[PDB]
């Protein structure tokens, strides 16, 4: 059928649970609290491959058939809409028969060194903008250093900050439906008929 | 007929006395279906022969009035309402003939220091069905109209302070409550008591202000009144509103109990699913709005993997199009599979609260007799909190309060000292439609007589916060002393702007005003003065009143009365059709015909430089006021009005050869000829009258028809419509001129042969 | 059916084609050019009823089976509609109810005579406002005589100018197709087999 | 083979032979169908073998082209059209191996002076059929390359000069004719003649604005796209537009000829009812538009009481709705029946056409032989110089012209001095959508290297007059070396105004910009500079470039690089779903993970002052950034961010009893609850890392995991299936903790009691 198109496309959901010379710390790591309180809790080739991933970096390289209310694997699942403005309808294409020889919207000529040069400049002023969000601005002393940046950036919110004696949870109150009783059952009926003649 | 009588008397009271006993009866042990039924039929036997004789029952309600009023409050559904119409039965059908009601209705207000008619109205007045609130208001109505004034201000002030509060998250089913105590407010509260109750709906105006200003409705609502799938679905993948949408065994052993929990867990995981597809087809939604693209995916978080399948059965559309449905039917086929998805989602949360009910009951009510009322847990389920109909409706309570309110001097000065009250209020009503009428009518209260506040909101509509439509409304109403203004600055915007909407609202204010004249005598209409342009230009440029126009605070534009004229010609056929009705209208005023025969022939020159698309509606006028009677038809032909039809003709035919050969321009000719054509010929045909005008007109007009008929039939292959009728109507004009006068017509050949 | 409204309403249709003391003239018609001519084309009975008319003021008091093409009576027909603007759905009518007791917009209460001076004076108001727009303003010196009141509004017209000495009409040009020959065959043929090898 | 090839080369020659003899003996008289069959064979004949051997019928083409192009002119379409094919095989499907191709070329083009080209192209590349229109496009593109340079500038400017005002009136059938024209004058015209056509367009350009601006397309065009019916239907009780709606026995006697004129004289009254109708619909689409009421009547004028009753019989509607559809169905039924009365007045129009080409043949044609083309009368019939679609695709055409031309210094001279070209370019452009793509493509080239163009662009849009779309498409290309500018100008503008299309607009521009880098090596990218915020708030105040920063001009507004935050919880789910997939290609950048991290812990705490429903794009992207790594993990858990979520957890759980009894909270605290508690388990769950992780960090969770799985699973009737889903990963932590470690798990529950 050429007359109908996909509008909303589904894509590859990702789940949510995952199916289950030498590197010495450095001055700083030994004065921290926490790294000597790791160390007395796990023993010494479990604190080597901690420290080893803390200072390395990854190597970056139809039919209906599933019911509604069946178990499976939570995810995110992203929809990517292909559709068309309403107020731009039967806009936007008088030019786009592929037969046309007059030069249409096509990307200027341009070398290596240049497209290259402009391409990271554009990206430096996105990334400056983006950066300059931030409500603590973030000092780097050392880039390079994953783990000193991350310290670097991260280390004046305090997340560490354990929460105070903690006391039981106060339950909180169920829904209940007791139908009101009539007082007078539930502890003199007079004769109508005797009077009013 | 007493023996009858009185055995009808011992009859309700046996027949009461066994509903009171088998009530406790049945109240003492746990009932079943059986135990209600004969209760059931003993309600609707008294229910049979109650109406037989009113005033007796109502003297045997008001002997045992508490343990009717006991019944009504406390049994379920079906006994109560019976109970409570028999109520009614006995309060209002009696005749009043002594003070028997009254005693009855105190009796009912004052019954256990109001408790028990404090219940009734909070479950029955402001409860779910729709029914038994309208049968709540009726018996309120009666109970209020027949008690004395301290039980009418008990009532009232319990209303108010007690009842309303509970009402407040209740969109719909609070309207006949507000209702209530707007009618009997100001009669029955003191002026202290009534400027708190100004400043407490105020208060309640100023949240629900703000509240719309900060959950984003303005935006979402545009974008659902853009789309056309209306205001009702503002935000369809939230947890359906029970008060906008209407709409298992039972547990012994702990198994079925363990079977409830594990459906109760199947079903929310099934609710979740339905929300998350409503979620993608509203992000679908705003992705027909925005106009940019290639905007990016959305991403929705499923508990398995039936949306991915659903949205790639379904999320198809159709690139063929019919014209001109284009655009129609696929938002009508979105509307589809959005209403399907919604419906399944209210019919959920419906078998969610039946299931939890149960699961209740099996736990705690086991035991409990079934003739008492069952409540059941809505406010909990209700989400209308965050609603928008159920906040335009307690907006529209509160509006209708003030309105109630403003006949207080101290409560209208309260109103008007407000902190810029009337300006949130005219924004109000610009943003939302559904709060537009109702708002407009409290100005148009609070822009009575008063001069001050008729200038604010003058100057509001000038800076472009309050639509011009209100002073329209205004000018809808009479006895307003102060209408001159508002008429002026209507005025004036439609000299100005030029704009359709207000050119339309001012054409039909004058058509109105002008039409209004048929109901008073013909000496008053002929005292209408005929007062000259100075006047009236006196009236619009200053600020003084009418009867006193016989510095320039307002300067008017370049030449300003031609405005109703171009009306006459404008693009929007509903402004051509109102101000061609404002020129019939006008010519059917006293001393009034020759203005518009004026205006009529002042215009006719149009017909050359318009379109004639845009001129039917100025030739349908024409056609009226010529036809007004045969008087008007013989006073227009000693004018010569024929000549000049003659010679529009006679240049018309003249001058086709030099117009471009295109079907269009035919049309164009075709449509002018025949309206001139149809004028002469109904200026010179019907009575007696007219065969003499044309008797005496056939001189002047002879030779032209007789060439014109030739020149018509010329044409074959650029033939219209219109200029075969205008041929037919020309040549039926010739051959009745020359019935009789066949030498004139000799005369005529010899001479252009 | 009540469900169903009638947004469109056709009204009756107005016919185009109609079936088919003394009273003695004023000093100003009698040296009237045109009334003299008139005088001398018709006899003095129909000049009588003719003056008679000028001077005198008239006393004012499914399923469808016709074809398309069909002959009939033309006319103008009015159509009305009560219908409801799309922005407007759902509006306007919260206490359309007759139920409610609460005071709805009702009309003012006057007195016949502060009613009666109203109307006058709004009427005065439009009609003057009406009568403003007129190009050439009218100056009514007896606006009781139809006929006088009609001669000074629209006697600067000149609306008896004759039309001048008229000339045969031009026939307008009709619509021809004639396709067009072959010259060469409305007036020597290669041979193609001979060379060519 | 030669013998075979010889054969051949005979063959086709006597089949040329045939075809011209039965060619003149059929002209010689007046042929019927059998006339010219044999003639169809013949050319079906000798175009099979035609394919066979391209070389040998190119040959014999360009021996006899004259025969061949007088066929094509003047024959019927039948035979033209395969004459034209052939020649196209004959010119295309030649190797070009010596010149040869090249003299036919040039023996086409100068062929009797070119006449016979100059009837094709009038006939066939401006024609109704579009088939035969991208025919000769794509003959005549292989001719202009394969001709002669003199040749070439002939073809050109006659294609130009003398066919292109013919075409000026058909919307679509000029669009080839203006694509060659456009492609080819740029390099065989002059300068002079480019400034020259340059001219002529901008002058078309004024007229077709003129006109819109005059007959009152703006109006009807909001009209019609405020009710849905689309831009497509602005007149449509109009004679119809040929171009845009593409859709009687042979007389002998003259009885039969009465007939057909009777004929033609009842069609003529039944499109004036059929117009009439439409008229009607017209005005009722018109009511449904304005909302003012109780407006008038409108009138038509009718030849019989047809229309009157089919208004009765269906005029009607239903006010019964099922929601959504209220709007959308009752729009769907109008747009079917003024569909359907459209439909009827196009089949009227051709029955018409027929019924008149029938008489003209008969009156003078009787005699003329078939095998000549018979021209249609097309041009009168067809109001195309009053449609709105044709009149936006002759101002395309314009534009296209323009933008053409613009490569030539004098002509772009031209268009930039010219009288306020711009503006009223960029206006049509915003009142139109229809134009508002090429028009802005136009503009981007106007906009290139330039500067003070860009100035005045820029003060264009501050005014009001451009949009600011126009600048993001400026953004699109490369090589410009202005994008700085108007970047400052995007980014002022989503900074300060704060409207949805705005910020929408900037963050897919910032989007595309980061992700542009994966195109270039991890040595360059590797080069990003960490400049202070001081640098950027110099570059958006001041006017230097960026290698210069580092009078305020330009003032910044109350704290300014929020904005981009405050995307991340937008009510618009558009612009929350740009700004979160900004975040996430920020967090994939090079040394700019710390950020991102800083981003998410900072807003972090937005989840409690923001409804849950706008949180969801958030949750998703912190997911996905912890999750990029497993690095990332150990280095975040090192940082006790595990202790912050199990911190808010227990925050989270311990003010349950504060919040209101309702659905809503309930599913709000599901809601933050399931992502706190997903976080925490993407955190403590994976490979061997992870496991070691949640190993070293049991001693500091434990507690609060038992406590709040006790009191999630304490929950009965208040359940969610967020609150089942954080409960049920809860106890999968609380297992895994304690399979190995049972001790612990003992002296914690030995504390806790
Ligand atoms: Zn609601
Ligand atoms: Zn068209």
């Amino acid at each position: 059928d050429p007359n109908v198109q996909q509008v909303i496309r589904p894509l590859a959901t990702i789940p949510i649970y995952p199916p289950t010379q030498p590197i010495v710390e450095d001055e700083a790591l030994k004065k921290d609290e926490f790294w000597k309180t790791l160390k007395t809790r796990i023993s010494e080739e479990d604190v080597d491959l901690i420290l080893e991933t803390m200072k390395s970096t990854a190597k970056v390289k139809a039919q209906v058939t599933t019911t509604s209310d069946s178990e499976g694997d939570p995810g995110w699942l992203p929809l990517s809409f292909e559709t068309t403005p309403i107020r731009s309808t039967g806009c936007g294409g008088y030019w786009s028969d592929k037969r046309f020889l007059r030069p249409r919207k096509m990307q200027r000529e341009q070398s290596v060194a240049s497209s290259n040069a402009e391409i990271m400049e554009k990206a430096e002023i996105a990334l400056a903008l983006i950066r300059a969000s931030c409500l603590h601005e973030p000092v780097f002393t050392d880039p390079t250093k994953p783990d000193i940046a991350l310290k670097e950036a991260l280390q004046h919110l305090r997340l560490g900050e354990k929460p105070a004696k903690m006391m039981e949870y106060q339950a909180a109150e169920e829904l209940v439906n007791m139908p009101e009783r009539d007082p007078i059952t539930t502890g003199e009926i007079p004769d109508f008929t005797a009077r009013g003649y | 007929n007493k023996y009858k009588i009185m055995r009808d008397k011992y009859k309700m009271q046996d027949l009461l006395q066994q509903l009171v006993k088998k009530y406790l009866d049945v109240s003492k042990e746990v009932g079943g279906h059986q135990q209600l039924t004969e209760i059931v039929d003993v309600l609707a036997s008294i229910t049979k022969l109650a109406l037989i004789r009113p005033d007796m029952w109502r003297d045997v309600c008001s002997t045992h009035t508490t343990w009717l009023l006991r019944l009504a409050c406390y049994t379920t559904d079906v006994v109560a309402s019976q109970v409570v119409e028999l109520l009614i039965v006995a309060v209002r059908d009696s005749s009043v003939g002594g003070q028997l009601s009254i005693q009855l209705a105190d009796s009912i207000v004052e019954a256990e220091n109001g408790e028990f008619i404090e219940k009734i109205i909070k479950r029955f007045l402001i409860g779910r069905d729709e029914q038994l609130r309208w049968t709540l208001h009726g018996m309120l109505r009666s109970v209020i109209q027949l008690a004395s004034r301290q039980n009418q201000c008990i009532l009232v002030k319990k209303l108010y302070n007690t009842i309303y509060p509970l009402a407040a998250n209740l969109g719909v089913q609070g309207a006949q409550l507000v209702d209530l105590i707007a009618t009997y407010a100001p009669r029955v509260f003191s002026s202290t008591e009534l400027v708190a109750m100004t400043q407490s709906e105020i208060s309640t105006i100023e949240k629900i202000r703000n509240t719309l200003n900060g959950d984003g409705y303005q935006g979402m609502y545009k974008l659902m009144s853009d789309l056309g799938l209306g205001w009702k679905s503002i935000n369809f993948d939230r947890n359906p509103c029970l008060v906008c949408f209407t709409s298992a065994q039972h547990i012994t052993c702990d198994a079925e109990r363990g079977q409830c929990v594990q459906e109760i867990t199947q079903l929310l995981i099934k609710m979740e699913t339905t929300k998350t597809k409503l979620t993608g087809y509203r992000a679908a939604c705003e992705s027909l709005y925005l106009r940019n693209r290639p905007l990016p995916p959305y991403k929705l978080h499923v508990e398995n993997n039936h949306t991915s399948e659903f949205f790639d059965a379904n999320g198809t559309m159709n690139i063929e199009q019919l014209p001109f449905q284009s655009i129609t039917m696929p938002m009508n086929n979105l509307a589809v599979a959005i209403r399907t998805l919604h419906s399944e989602l209210c019919q959920q949360t419906q078998q969610l609260m039946y299931l939890h009910e149960e699961l209740n009951r099996y736990d705690h009510a086991s035991e409990v007799s079934v003739v008492f009322h069952k409540p059941q847990n809505i406010s909990y389920y209700s989400t209308g909190q965050s609603c928008f109909g159920c906040l335009c409706n307690q907006l529209l309570h509160s509006v209708a309060l003030l309105h109630s309110s403003c006949d207080d001097e101290n409560a209208l000065n309260l109103i008007l000292s407000s902190d810029s009250l009337i300006e949130k209020l005219g924004v109000l009503a610009q943003t939302y439609e559904t709060l537009r009428e109702e708002v407009e009518e409290l100005l148009v209260r609070l822009m009575f007589d008063r001069l001050d506040v008729t200038t604010k909101v003058e100057k509001l509509i000038h800076t472009g916060d309050i639509n011009l439509s209100v002073m329209v409304k205004s000018l809808m109403y009479a006895a307003d002393p102060t209408w001159q203004q508002k008429l002026k600055l209507l005025i004036r915007l439609a000299m100005d702007k030029r704009d359709e909407n207000c050119c339309l609202q001012a054409l039909m204010v004058l058509s109105k005003y002008l039409e209004a004249t048929k109901s008073v005598t013909l000496d008053e209409r002929k005292k209408i003065k005929l007062t000259p342009n100075k006047n009236i230009t006196k009236w619009l440029t200053t600020d003084e009143e009418w009867k006193d126009c016989f510095a320039p605070t307002k300067s008017l534009p370049s030449n300003p009365y031609q405005w109703i004229t171009d009306c006459l010609f404008s693009q929007w056929m509903s402004v051509r059709s109102a101000a061609n009705q404002l020129l019939v209208n006008l010519s059917r005023q006293q001393f009034h015909e020759p203005v518009a025969l004026l205006i009529l022939c002042e215009n006719m020159s149009k017909l050359s430089d318009v379109p004639s698309s845009v001129c039917d509606q100025f030739m349908c006028s024409a056609h009226t006021i010529i036809d007004s009677s045969v008087n008007t038809k013989a006073r227009l032909f000693v004018q010569q009005f024929h000549v000049y039809l003659i010679k529009r003709i006679h240049e018309e035919c003249a001058k086709l050869h030099e117009q471009s050969v295109n079907l269009l321009s035919d049309n164009m000719f075709g449509e002018r000829l025949r309206c001139f054509v149809e004028l002469l010929s109904l200026l010179l045909s019907g009575s007696n009258v007219e065969n003499v005008l044309l008797k005496a007109g056939a001189d002047d007009l002879l030779i032209f028809l007789l060439h014109s008929t030739i020149f018509l039939k010329r044409i074959m292959t650029r033939r219209t419509r219109a200029t075969d009728s205008s041929r037919i109507a020309l040549e039926k004009l010739l051959k009745r001129v020359s019935c009789r006068d066949g030498t004139k017509l000799m005369s005529v050949c010899v001479e252009s042969l």
